[PDB]
Parts: C-alpha cells; structure tokens; sequence
C-alpha cells in the first residue's frame, strides 16, 4: 500500500 | 494597535480570513511581549507557523521533484528557485526555533506547555533536517533528537499514554525515525508501543479526549500499515 | 541570478507547479517589463498569477468586512478598532496588487498595435482590476473607478462583436465579468439579466458548427452565465 | 450560491 506518511494534523 | 491583546485579536482574525503569514506575524509579536501563552494561544502560534512552512515544504518538495527527476533538458532556473524557496523555509524554521529558546521553552511549568514547545523544536529541526545537505545535516539532526528526546522524558513521566499531546510526540518523533534518521525499526517499534500502550488505557476517556487520542491512534495505525506492509 | 526573459518565464512556470503566485506574479511582471508581446500561454500566466494573489485578498476583505459590518450593527457590542484596521491593511495591500497590474497594462500591454483576442484580452483585465477596486471603494474615488471599468469592458465589448463569433471562449468571458459588474458594481440587475441571457442565446445557436477543442471552453463559460441567471432571476 | 466570474 502506498500512500504518503503522516506527521502532527 | 500594538498592545498584546491586539495581537492576539488579529491574530484569530487572520485566520479567520486565512491569512497564515500575517497571524504568525501577529502571533511573534504577542510571544515577544515576554509573557505566557495560554493554551489557546500556543495553538494559535503552531497553527500560524504549521501553515506557513506547510506552504514551502510542498513547494521545495515539487521543485526539489523536478530537480532531481531531470536526469541524462535540465535547468539551471530549477536549481536558483529551489535555492530561494529553502532558503525562506530555513528562515521560517529559525525564527520559531528562535522564539522557542529565547522566549517559549521554560525551567518548568506545567508539563503539557514544556511538552509542546520542546515536539515543537523537534518538528523545527526536522524541517530544516528535510532540506539540510551540508555537515550541518549531521547537527541538525542531532538537535532534533534531543528535543524530541527530552518531550519523551517529560510526557513518559507526567503524562497517562491515552494524552493527545504525548501520542502526536510519539507519532512526529517515529516519522523522525523513519524519514530522517533512517531508522525503520525504531520508528515501527515506536509506533507499535504507542499505538498497543494507548489502546491499553481507552477505557478510562472523556468523549472529548477521547477523539483527539483515536485521531492521532489512526495516524499510527496507517504509518505502520504504510511501513511494514501488513494491510 | 538568471534573469533574462525566457529564464522568467520558465521560474514562472515552476512557481505555479509549486503554487507560489505571488512568487509567479512577480517573475510575470519582470518578463513583462522587459518590452516584448506576451503569447498566448504567456498571457495566461500572467492571468493565473495575479488572479490568485487578488483572489486570495478579496477573500481576506469579505470576512473581515463582514465582521465589521457585524460589530456596527444596532445593539452590538460595537467595540475594537482591530478589525477596522486590519480590514484597511489588507484593503490598503488589494490595491497595491490591483494598481501593479493597471500599471503593466498601461504602461506595456494594451496597445493600439495588437491582434484582436490579445487586446479583449488586456482591456477585460483592465476591466477587472477596476472592478476589483470598485468592490472596496467608498469615499468620492468610486464613480471615478466604476467609469474606468465601464470603459475598458465597453471597449473589449465593442472588438469582441467585430472581430470575434458569439462561441468565442474570450468573448464569453468578457460578457460574463461584464454582466457580474452591472449586477455587483453598476447596481443594474436589467442590464446583467439581459446581457448574460443574450451572450448565452447568441453563443448557443452557434454550438452545432463548434470543433471538439473549442466546444469545452465555451460550454464551461455558457454554464457560468447559465448559473448566474438562475441565481439573478431565480429560476 | 456566490456570483460565477472568470473561472
């Protein structure tokens, strides 16, 4: 699965 | 015009209107005045600068993108404009860091405050570490370790594992892992202990903490799916 | 430090991939004030730029001129001279932006010279910076801009109906920012209805002989006028 | 529900 990482929001 | 309540006032007005470098100008301004934010007001401030540094990370990603794909026509205006935009992302990033030492990060006060300035620095560094190439890349990274390091120490000892602040510190300092510090195992490791420890305690919440705790438990969650490719 | 023409626009080209148009508007003004013709592409770039900067402050104004028509309401709180001055600051910018653009075109676009599309082009612009002035003008100033932007409009109207068919995408264009201005800023509603119905009726008996290409501009515009006239006449 | 301009 790719997709984009997610940080702090 | 000037006194710090004005500034706060235009501050929520700019974000009303959406005008993101004009209430991070305001919100400066207000931390300048030497006093201490209130929760709202520390949001107000992370919002302002979030924004506004979201703006180049975006930019400098697409530019950086087109630089580095134009491989065996490629342009010497690519490479100048990247320059530019980086440039005004690292001075972003050393104002707020500036502010953080000089006026926000304090001996002590209540911890969820001294826990957010210091995930503060840490996301700071981080951006700086995103585009940093030199020997500083090295310092830089460094310094964002301790940071984030030193918010962990403090929410590990005051804070329950369910808080919103110590689960968005947990998730920020694994994508540390993970993207800067190239450290997949611990970021998985970390994200694994966070996410199975807050799952431990979800019981005993507030519907008010709890949406906030299962918001950034989600974003785990996908990191994870994301970065060891269980589905 | 490339700073010739063809360096311009290509920096302008990357800043809007990146979505930085006030970084675009500015490498735009620069190619534009080294003397040559924009093409068409290039016009277009200089459009996107400044529509984005002005699009970006006239919303701004609208929220905050809403909360200071809500703080002098009768039986209000009806205090804090903070919005009234942020309100003047970003009104004060907006014009900045809109003087910039009517300078360019003044002083380098709009020229007696031109091809027909290139000159309703500049003049429907110089129309809307006008307009776009017009929508915070309040002192002695706004008769004096709502004039020039009846002016620029007529004169784009008055090409477009010599040299261009009805379908045409520009002319469409035009017809429609003027028909928003006689509703919005000339405060005739007779004027915009009759004008947004005849530029739809005109363009859509003319929609059969189109090409492929050309039939998808003009019948995102003809929507525009459409949605409009539903709003304008409630139907 | 807000007037359509260039667009």
């Amino acid at each position: 699965g790719s997709l984009r990482r997610g940080s702090t929001c | 015009h000037m006194e710090r309540a004005s500034l706060i006032q235009k501050a929520k007005l700019a974000e009303q209107a959406e005008r993101y470098e004009d209430m991070a100008a305001f919100m400066k301004g207000a931390v300048e005045k030497g006093e201490e934010l209130s929760c709202e007001e520390r949001n107000l401030l992370s919002v302002a600068y979030k924004n506004v540094v979201g703006g180049q990370r975006a930019a400098w990603r697409v530019l950086s993108s087109i630089e580095q794909k134009s491989n065996e026509a490629a342009g010497p205006e690519v490479r100048e404009y990247r320059e530019k935009v980086e440039t005004e992302l690292q001075g972003v990033c050393d104002t707020v860091l500036g502010l953080l030492d000089s006026h926000l990060i304090k001996e002590a006060g209540d911890a969820e405050s001294r826990v957010f300035y210091l995930k503060m620095k840490g996301d700071y560094y981080r951006y700086l570490a995103e585009v940093a190439t030199g020997d500083d890349k090295k310092r830089i990274i460094d310094s964002a370790r301790s940071a984030y390091q030193e918010a962990m120490d403090i929410s590990k000892k005051e804070m329950p594992p369910t808080n919103p602040i110590r689960l968005g510190l947990a998730l920020n300092f694994s994508v540390f892992h993970y993207e800067i510090a190239n450290s997949p195992e611990e970021a998985i490791s970390l994200a694994k202990t966070t996410f199975d420890e807050a799952m431990a305690d979800l019981h005993t919440l507030s519907e008010d903490s709890y949406k906030d705790s299962t918001l950034i438990m989600q974003l785990l969650r996908d990191n994870l799916t994301l970065w060891t490719g269980s589905g």
